[PDB]
């Protein structure tokens, strides 16, 4: 299969027609999604298997091929991308300055943006073009807007 | 049966769209990965 290293769409066939259920990073012959788009599910890339390696859903994180590699982080000051990849859509850039989830255990970017759900799993970046970590698992607040967390794991 | 299809590079955009606000919320995250807002 298409192992390049870039952002791909998520489809499944099981639905109406083909439905993009989410969004993933292809990043040093690993793929990584959120969670709750694939639900620790195998996936296919033309002929090839990607077979689930590391997941968690508490971080809504899951990686396919290997350990999660995605490491960099929100430098807590300046503006961020979304490379927003929405169903039946061209992937687009959008900038924008996190906001903060504060919890008992630390405190999170996140970024006010909305989009279908089947937009979970873009890649939110920094100035040097790295993932500072996923979108796609976040709270409605009291307008009815979606505000994301900036979902970054672990690298072992 | 779920499948990839590559949709781009990941490449910071010089003077892309800017927008969106930048909201500090208190959160709670649960043992099922969701958040809901504390008041
Ligand atoms: C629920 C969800 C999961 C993952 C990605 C998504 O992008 C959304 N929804 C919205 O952004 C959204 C837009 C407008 N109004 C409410 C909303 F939740």
């Amino acid at each position: 299969g298409e192992t390049t290293d870039g952002v791909y769409r998520v489809m499944t066939r099981r639905l109406l027609g083909s439905t993009q259920v989410g969004v993933g990073v292809m990043q040093e012959g690993v793929f990584h999604t959120m969670w709750h788009v694939t639900k620790g599910a195998a996936l296919r890339s033309g002929e090839g298997r990607l077979d689930p390696y590391w997941g968690d859903v508490k971080q809504d994180l899951v990686s396919y091929c290997g350990p999660w590699k995605l490491d960099a982080a929100w430098d807590g000051l300046s503006e961020v991308q979304l490379l927003a990849v929405p169903p039946g859509e061209r992937a687009k850039n959008i900038q924008t300055l996190p906001g903060i989830f504060k919890t008992k255990d630390g405190d999170i970017g996140a970024v006010a943006l909305d989009y279908p759900a089947g937009t979970s799993g873009s890649p939110i970046l920094d100035k040097c073009g790295r993932v500072i970590g996923l979108y796609g698992n976040g709270v409605v607040i009291k307008n009815g807007s979606y505000v994301s967390a900036i979902t970054q794991g672990k690298r072992e | 049966d779920m499948y990839i299809e590559r949709a781009g590079d990941i490449t910071w955009e010089k003077d892309a769209e800017v927008t969106g606000n930048s909201p500090r919320l208190d959160v709670a995250l649960d043992e099922s990965g969701d958040f809901s807002l504390v008041e």
